[PDB]
């Protein structure tokens, strides 16, 4: 199939969890969070994530808390049965921009933003290509290309036309850390951190998987000592025939 | 495929001076890759024997024959087992790589089919 | 190997001690395990983190 | 050959100056295959066990 | 005698696995058969806990599947074990029928013991398909409308069959609700099957590398075996938990995580690997009815080997040619499936309808033929005259 | 108990096997042998013999295979390159 169909392949990037021994870096999932809230928010939902998630994770139960509150939620009814909103809890789920999925089509010329949970493991490439995507907006499409009103160029992009324009600029966003927002920063922080939203489990996956096969192993080794043991006698068993008369 | 079968193709081709000296450096080329001689049997040793046709040839197989044919079966698993094969002196020569039980396997399989023959028998008037 | 025959003298090891090993090895192991794990990775986990905020 | 001249095992057979040498080497083989599987056992049954408590979404303060 | 023996239970136990006569040289390509008890038995103790967990309706489906990945303890280790541990019941499914083409397994007194075989890889084949569908991911959907319209292609009542197994106009609620519920059913009938091929496999006992009788030298299943077999299923848990723990994904298809969409098939659309050989197989018939009917031939086939199987001798150990074609068979399979993982592209279309005949080839033409050939050449090769 | 058909497997004592004389084997306890380290010296360049056997019955399949594999590979590769797009719409449709 042609490359432009394809789109580009995503080259490897050297992500500082990668590696079977590595975890995330949880001060690149903590800023990814801000880029999330203060750019991709917009027009992204991110549905599976619950704010108690964030806890001891990112940030603090008090910073959290303080998150959730300043969204509202539909609450039980009154006494009186009319219904009655109520501030953010622990236990709420991250609310999205739009209503539905109609007033977020308008919103985006008819486009369809997906819901970011599991847009990691949602694509081939993982973090390689979110982050590619990303970073890969080129200020003009290649010589030839005619890319439809409303479109915009991406190479990384199957068929190089993709409905989301470029929205990471230098220092878009002032890091609370004070660390240098360039857009290559802050797509290495937001993929960090929808990699941990598609795998929240990650750490302490990796950290059982370590006892596991080391368990596991020592159990083959020896196996194999315990069963060439018993075998022994059946192995160096010999034969003699002496034809009877 | 019946002996018979095997025997009446290979026949034809071992009396045709034509295709006897064509095939058989084939066929003993093809015996040597084989292997079965490096762990001490001999072909016929290896026939399948779960079916009533082997089972009346190997028990009309006289005892001296019966006994050496256990030994060099038993023979072959244990080496087979071990992930070796025999010292290269103990393999079996092509002068002993002899057909013992095919005999016993034709004249069975002559009895056999004249019995189906004989069950079926139509008659005309 | 004379350092088996002090402790369990030429006799298999009996299920009793087995069980009792194994307690004792889930406890140390694990420990052992996370310290090495946390430790290969300082500098990247909330402990740390939390560390350089003060909110 | 006579039954009675049983073959050579030297290939095989240790120079027995230390009797119980394959005995403590497979004593101990077989005691550690026992003490990692019920380890492992143990593991894998509260792995199992715990998937059925209170699930993370469900522990509200209310 | 030994109470082993003398109980009514326990014998049962010490006939199938402690006195078992096996024959001395089995190798390690016998230990494929307890990999596939503990397959299914890994298959069934993650499936029943995660069904505690699970919700069948089309609107749950995806998401309680993410609870499990997210809110249960341990859940995503569940998951991670039955999506995985799938994969490699396959991988072991396959090398213990090659095991059987190679050693002449489905010869007789065999014969019966291969076709319950037949019966089981079918069932199994249906079981991963219904519980692919039970996520409801993007591959889900399209996967349980592609496949339940593989029936469309039956003449007259075709259609029929297929309303009457979606519940309705397409794939929907009613549609995975059944399917959660066959999913969970047919394990316990491949389990029942299994004892059938167990039965069958006692009365005459496995065979051997050696393709001939092991009557003059057995040795007990008890010990021997029973440490044989740990050895191979300890390497066999390593290697899962690598993928387990390490690369629980790199088996499956991101689509899959993606919510069923009844409107949009992915241009990605791509099946399990496990199914591609097949895939491939109906992809090769430019026709709807014959592509189906080749793809379900392509399974019955099997069913042909003891007949058409000339030898004298069972097995392809001391067969050159035999061995030849046996790989030229294995790496065929491996093609279809890197076929089935292509576009319908042009150099793919026609590698993939010269592999699929050569695949059919194998059973009906190259193995009489070569066999026969074979014959010959054991005959002519030591008699003198 | 009923009747049960014939086969070709007994159990111990009845194998069905034919009857054997001449044969003695001998063998000596697993406790009396050097324990597992002797493979090696002895059991090292004897090994790896049964694949110098089977290596040709395996990888001339698979390089027939892989060569097939590749060179379709890289002739879609060409077919849909700007190169290619002339000989793409002859053999296409
Ligand atoms: C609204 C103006 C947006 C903002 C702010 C961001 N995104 Fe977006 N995104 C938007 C649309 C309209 C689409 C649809 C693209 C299409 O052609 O259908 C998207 C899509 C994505 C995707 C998915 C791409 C794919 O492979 O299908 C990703 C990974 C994505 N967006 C990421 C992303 C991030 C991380 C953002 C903040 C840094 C971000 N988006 C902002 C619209 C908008
Ligand atoms: C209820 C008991 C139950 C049994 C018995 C069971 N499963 Fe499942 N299986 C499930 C549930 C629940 C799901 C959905 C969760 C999931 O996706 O893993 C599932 C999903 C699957 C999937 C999809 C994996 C994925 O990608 O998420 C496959 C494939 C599968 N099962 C194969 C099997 C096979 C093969 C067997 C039997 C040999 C089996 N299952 C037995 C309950 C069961
Ligand atoms: C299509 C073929 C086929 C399938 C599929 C199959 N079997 Fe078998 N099985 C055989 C044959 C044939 C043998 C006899 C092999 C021999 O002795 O040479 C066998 C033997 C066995 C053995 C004895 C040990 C061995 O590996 O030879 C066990 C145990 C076994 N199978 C279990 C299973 C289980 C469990 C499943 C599936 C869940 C399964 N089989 C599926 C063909 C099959
Ligand atoms: C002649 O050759 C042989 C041979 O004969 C045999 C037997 C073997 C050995 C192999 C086997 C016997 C394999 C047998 C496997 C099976 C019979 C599989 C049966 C499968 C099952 C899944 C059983 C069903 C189980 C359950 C319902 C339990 C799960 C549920 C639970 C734990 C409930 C949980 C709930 C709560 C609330 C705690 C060989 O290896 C061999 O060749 C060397
Ligand atoms: C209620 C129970 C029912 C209805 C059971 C039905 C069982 C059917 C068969 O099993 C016996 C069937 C699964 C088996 O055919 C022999 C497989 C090889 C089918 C292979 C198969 O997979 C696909 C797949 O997985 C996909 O996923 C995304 C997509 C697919 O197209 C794009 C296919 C496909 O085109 C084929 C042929």
């Amino acid at each position: 199939m042609t490359a432009a169909e394809h789109g580009l392949h995503a080259p490897a990037y050297a992500w500082s969890h990668n590696g079977p021994f590595e975890t995330f870096d949880h001060a690149s999932i903590r800023r990814g969070y801000q880029v999330y809230r203060e750019v991709c928010a917009a027009c992204h939902s991110l549905d599976r994530v619950a704010w108690r998630t964030l806890v001891g994770v990112s940030h603090t139960n008090e910073e959290v808390r303080n998150m959730a509150e300043e969204f509202e939620y539909d609450d039980e009814p009154d006494e009186q049965g009319n219904p009655k909103k109520r501030p953010g809890k622990l236990s709420d789920y991250i609310p999205g921009p739009y209503p539905n999925e109609q007033a977020a089509r308008a919103a985006n010329q008819g486009a369809l933003p997906p819901d970011l949970s599991l847009i990691v493991k949602a694509r081939h490439g993982g973090c390689d290509y979110i982050f590619s995507l990303l970073t890969g907006y080129p200020d003009e499409p290649p010589a030839g290309v005619a890319l439809p009103p409303g479109s915009n160029y991406n190479p990384y992009f199957p068929g190089g036309s993709i409905a989301m324009a470029r929205v990471l600029f230098d220092d878009m966003v002032e890091y609370e850390d004070g660390t240098p927002a360039t857009t290559s920063q802050m797509a290495k922080d937001v993929t960090t951190f929808l990699n941990w939203c598609a795998e929240p489990e990650h750490d302490e996956r990796k950290r059982l998987g370590l006892k596991t096969v080391i368990i596991l192993s020592s159990l083959y080794l020896l196996s194999i000592w315990v069963k060439k043991f018993k075998w022994a006698g059946i192995k160096t068993r010999k034969f003699v025939f002496n034809p009877p008369k | 495929q019946s002996f018979t079968s095997i025997a009446r193709i290979g026949d034809y081709i071992l009396k045709s001076p034509v295709l006897s000296k064509l095939c058989v450096p084939v066929a003993n080329q093809f015996i040597n890759l084989a292997g079965y001689k490096k762990l001490g049997l001999k072909f016929d040793d290896l026939i399948a024997e779960e079916n009533p046709i082997m089972q009346t040839a190997l028990r009309r197989l006289p005892e001296d024959e019966s006994y050496a044919r256990a030994y060099r079966i038993i023979r072959a698993h244990q080496t087979e087992l071990t992930h070796h094969l025999l010292p290269r002196n103990e393999w079996i020569k092509a002068q002993e790589d002899v057909p013992y039980l095919l005999p016993y396997i034709l004249e069975a399989e002559a009895a056999a089919k004249e019995k189906d023959e004989l069950d079926n028998i139509e008659v005309s008037k | 190997s004379s350092l088996y025959k002090t402790f369990f003298k030429r006799n298999a090891v009996f299920v009793g001690t087995i069980f009792a090993g194994a307690f004792v090895f889930q406890t140390v192991f694990d420990t052992a395990i996370t310290s090495w794990y946390e430790n290969h990775n300082k500098g990247k986990l909330w402990k740390d983190v939390k560390a350089r905020i003060a909110a | 050959k006579s039954t009675y001249r049983t073959p050579n095992f030297d290939d095989v057979l240790k120079e027995n100056n230390d009797a119980d040498k394959g005995r403590s080497y497979a004593y101990f083989m077989v005691g550690a295959m026992g003490l990692l599987s019920s380890a492992g056992a143990k593991s894998t049954v509260e792995t199992f066990i715990s998937s059925m408590t209170a699930t993370a979404d469900v522990l509200a303060m209310a | 005698m030994a109470f082993r023996k003398s109980n009514v239970y326990l014998s049962l136990v010490n006939s199938y696995i402690i006195d078992s006569p096996q024959p001395s040289s089995i190798n390690y390509w016998w230990n494929m058969g307890s990999l596939l008890g503990l397959c299914l038995v890994i298959q069934i103790v993650t499936g029943i806990f995660m069904a505690m967990h699970y919700s069948s309706n089309i609107e749950l489906a995806f998401s309680s599947v993410e609870h499990i990945m997210r809110d249960v303890h341990n859940g995503y280790i569940l998951r991670y074990l039955h999506a995985n541990g799938a994969s490699f019941f396959f991988m072991v499914m396959f090398m213990h029928m090659a095991k059987g083409l190679y050693y002449g397994s489905y010869r007789s007194p065999r014969v019966t013991l291969w076709n319950v075989g037949v019966i089981i890889f079918t069932l199994t084949i249906a079981t991963a398909f219904l519980g692919y569908c039970c996520v409801y991911g993007q591959m889900s959907h399209w996967g349980a409308t592609v496949i339940t319209n593989l029936f469309s292609a039956i003449p007259f009542v075709g259609n029929d069959i297929v309303s009457w197994l979606w519940g309705g106009f397409s794939v929907s609620n009613p549609t995975i609700q059944r399917f959660f519920a066959l999913h969970y059913l047919v394990p316990f009938i491949i389990a029942a099957m299994v004892i059938m091929h167990l039965m069958a496999l006692h009365i005459h006992g496995s065979s051997n590398p050696l393709g001939i009788t092991g009557n003059l030298d057995r040795i007990p299943m008890h010990s021997y075996f029973i440490f044989k077999d740990l050895v191979t299923v300890f390497l066999f848990m390593l290697i899962l938990a690598l993928f387990v723990f390490y690369s629980p994904n790199t088996l499956g298809h991101p689509d899959n995580y993606i919510p069923g969409n009844p409107l949009v098939t992915p241009a990605s659309i791509v099946p399990e690997w496990y199914l591609l050989p097949f895939y491939a197989i109906l992809r090769s018939i430019p026709d709807k009815l014959l592509g189906v009917i080749t793809m379900f031939a392509a399974i019955l086939v099997l069913l042909v080997l003891p007949f058409t199987d000339r030898s004298v001798v069972r097995g392809n150990t001391f067969k050159v040619l035999s061995k030849f074609f046996f790989f030229i068979f294995v790496f065929n399979f491996v093609l279809l499936g890197q076929i089935g993982a292509c576009h319908v592209e042009v150099p793919y279309v026609l590698m993939g309808q010269i592999a699929t005949f050569i695949y059919f080839a194998y059973f009906l033409i190259i193995v009489p033929v070569i066999s026969t050939i074979e014959n010959v050449l054991f005959y002519i090769g030591r008699v003198n005259k | 108990g009923p009747p049960s058909g014939k086969t070709y497997m007994g159990w111990w004592g009845h194998m069905g096997g034919p009857k054997q004389k001449g044969i003695t084997s001998y063998a000596v306890s697993p406790y009396a042998q050097k324990p597992l380290q002797g493979i090696f010296h002895n059991a090292v360049f004897n090994s790896f013999r049964r694949f110098k056997s089977q290596f040709l019955y395996v990888l001339i399949p698979a390089g027939i295979y892989w060569y097939w594999w590749k060179n379709g590979n890289e002739y879609n590769e060409f077919l849909y390159s700007k190169a290619g797009r002339e000989e793409l719409e002859r053999v296409n449709v």
